[PDB]
Order: C-alpha cells, then sequence, then structure tokens
C-alpha cells in the first residue's frame, strides 16, 4: 500500500538532523516494508542518494519517538531544480504534554516496572504502548 | 484576558485564556477561575510552561527546542496531563 | 523579541510575554491590568534587583537566552499597602516526592 515508487529517477537529499534526538532515517521500500538507515547524530547531516517518489520517515533512534520531516510526517524526495539537493529537515514535534510524559517516564523505568509506579491503569497500557513504525505506518494509511 | 489556575496547594497561575482553552477539560471547567485539587504547584507551573510552549512552537520550523521535564516531576505531570488531555 | 516571564508575588505566577524593549514600566501596566494596581503600588525586581520604570527588559536582563516559552525567567513583584512597599515575597513552589525506586 504505503510504499516508495520504484521511479529509478535519481534524487539528491540532505537529510538534517535539527533535533536534539539521534535521527533514524527509516526508508519504505518497494513492499512497504520500513528499512533502517544509519543514524544522524543530533545537528549533523548526510548528503543521501534517494530517488524521486520514495519515502522516509525519521524517528528516535533510541526510543523510537516520531519525528518531523519538512514540519511533516513522510518525506518523498521530489526532482532536484537547478541540480541543487533537497532538504529533509528533522525536527522535534511539539508533543503532546501527555506524549512528552511517557517518554520521560519510558526513559527513566525499565518497561519491567511499569507496573511499579502509582498511576492509573489506563497509564501503564499507555506506556507501554511504545512508539513503533509498524503502529504508525498503520496510522498513516 | 486571562484566567486563573489555582493549584492543589493555592498557588495561583494566571495564564491567557488562548493558552487555557487549548486544554478540553479546563475549557468545561470554565464553562474565570478553575480549582485544581489534585495538582500540586509543582505540576501546574509546568503545565503552564507547555501552554506557552505550545503556543510559541505550534506550526514553525524555526527548529524547536525540547520540552524538558525533571525527572522528580514526570509521574505528577504525566498524572495531570492524562487527566486534562494538554 | 519576545520574552517570557512569570511574574510571582507571594503565591500568585503571571504567565506572559513582552518585547525585549518593552519597558520595566510598560510591564507594570501589564500587571496593572491584570491584578487592577496601579505602577506606582508596584516594584519590580530581577532575583532582588530592584528594577527602573525606564529600563528595558533586555537592559534588565530578560533576553531571548534567559526568558524562554518552557524555562521563563522570573519577575517579583511588591505591592505597596498604604504609602508604603511590602518587602519582595516569592513564595515557592510545593516540593516533589523522592524519586521513586522504579526510577
Ligand atoms: C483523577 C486523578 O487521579 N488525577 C486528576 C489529575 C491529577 C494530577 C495529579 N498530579 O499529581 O499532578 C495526580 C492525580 C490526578
Amino acid at each position: 500500500v504505503l510504499r516508495s515508487v520504484n521511479s529509478r529517477e535519481p534524487s539528491q537529499v540532505i537529510f538534517c538532523n535539527r533535533s536534539p534526538r539521534v535521527v533514524l532515517p527509516v526508508w519504505l521500500n518497494f513492499d512497504g516494508e520500513p528499512q533502517p538507515y544509519p543514524t544522524l547524530p543530533p545537528g549533523t547531516g548526510r548528503r543521501i542518494h534517494s530517488y524521486r517518489g520514495h519515502l522516509w520517515l525519521f524517528r528516535d533512534a533510541g526510543t523510537h519517538d516520531g519525528l518531523l520531516v519538512n514540519q511533516t510526517e513522510l518525506f518523498v524526495p521530489s526532482l532536484n531544480v537547478d541540480g541543487q539537493p533537497i532538504f529533509a529537515n528533522i525536527t522535534l514535534p511539539v508533543y503532546t504534554l501527555k506524549e512528552r510524559c511517557l517518554q520521560v517516564v519510558r526513559s527513566l523505568v525499565k518497561p519491567e516496572n511499569y507496573r511499579r509506579l502509582d498511576i492509573v491503569r489506563s497509564l501503564y497500557e499507555d506506556l507501554e504502548d511504545h512508539p513503533n513504525v509498524q503502529k504508525d505506518l498503520e496510522r498513516l494509511t | 484576558m486571562y484566567v486563573k489556575l489555582i493549584s492543589s496547594d493555592g498557588h495561583e497561575f494566571i495564564v491567557k485564556r488562548e493558552h487555557a482553552l487549548t486544554s478540553g477539560t479546563i475549557k468545561a471547567m470554565l464553562s474565570n477561575e478553575v480549582n485544581f485539587r489534585e495538582i500540586p504547584s509543582h505540576v501546574l507551573s509546568k503545565v503552564c510552561m507547555y501552554f506557552t510552549y505550545k503556543v510559541r512552537y505550534t506550526n514553525s520550523s524555526t527548529e524547536i527546542p525540547e520540552f524538558p521535564i525533571a525527572p522528580e516531576i514526570a509521574l505528577e505531570l504525566l498524572m495531570a496531563a492524562n487527566f486534562l488531555d494538554c | 523579541m519576545d520574552v517570557f516571564l512569570m511574574i510571582r508575588r507571594h503565591k500568585t505566577t503571571i504567565f506572559t510575554d513582552a518585547k525585549e524593549s518593552s519597558t520595566v514600566f510598560e510591564l507594570k501596566r501589564i500587571v496593572e491590568g491584570i491584578l487592577k494596581r496601579p505602577p506606582d503600588e508596584q516594584r519590580l525586581y530581577k532575583d532582588d534587583q530592584l528594577l527602573d520604570d525606564g529600563k528595558t527588559l533586555g537592559e534588565c536582563g530578560f533576553t531571548s537566552q534567559t526568558a524562554r516559552p518552557q524555562a521563563p525567567a522570573t519577575v517579583g513583584l511588591a505591592f505597596r499597602a498604604d504609602d508604603t512597599f511590602e518587602a519582595l515575597c516569592i513564595e515557592p513552589f510545593s516540593s516533589p516526592p523522592e524519586l521513586p525506586d522504579v526510577m
């Protein structure tokens, strides 16, 4: 369904990581499967050789928290105009205050111990629902 | 125009209506002043800083900073954020 | 630039913003619109330093680097009861519990 188009038409890209997270680029191959790429340290870049119609999304490499690319969820490299590479501007989203707390708490408590925190049962299920590329790919479809 | 969000321990937080109304819960509790029997002031102050951070960085390519949460307030902020959807 | 402030007196905290070039007195006007008390009945402080009406918030040390949205700078507020000013009193916030063993 949500796949890269096999255009075989080169498109030059700059992944820019304007986030404080280690960014994991995720390419969606031609069968729809997420393919992880080498990670980007915060504020660093990588010129990447992609193709028109291809699908990229970006995640915190450690938590798989979802990032934005050019203020949106999916990045599709387009035609290079005047030979200038395309900029994939990876940024932090404005997470909800709820998601952000789940992030901080997920990062302090080993998941074995989520049930040892004194909070309502809705929050244990929310904590255990880790951000996840598979889940998100369904949401976007 | 401003509203007053009073914490469980008496501190009064005066934020703009636009900021508070971003919360569906607080809009309901306003429809002025709002008392939170369960949110202490070290959590409601963070909530209010989040309203400021949200309104400022919602729809911005000017790279947004991280919203910082001290580890010692994370579990309470979570409970309050879960109760307010914001 | 906008500077993001918590105006604090006693157990009152105003969250608002202002321009770096805005003046202390104009912030006193902003407080007046909210707390319904005239600028002459108020004193604004940076930490413990009493601020001068004619100075901009930037000259008073409030800048985009220090008065940020997610970490706003505090301006102390004191009121004059009748001919005489109270001392600057800012009640601290409640104390978080000890970090659980789980964290
Ligand atoms: C229903 C319920 O449990 N609530 C309501 C909001 C809230 C806040 C805190 N807090 O510590 O900020 C703790 C508990 C709760």
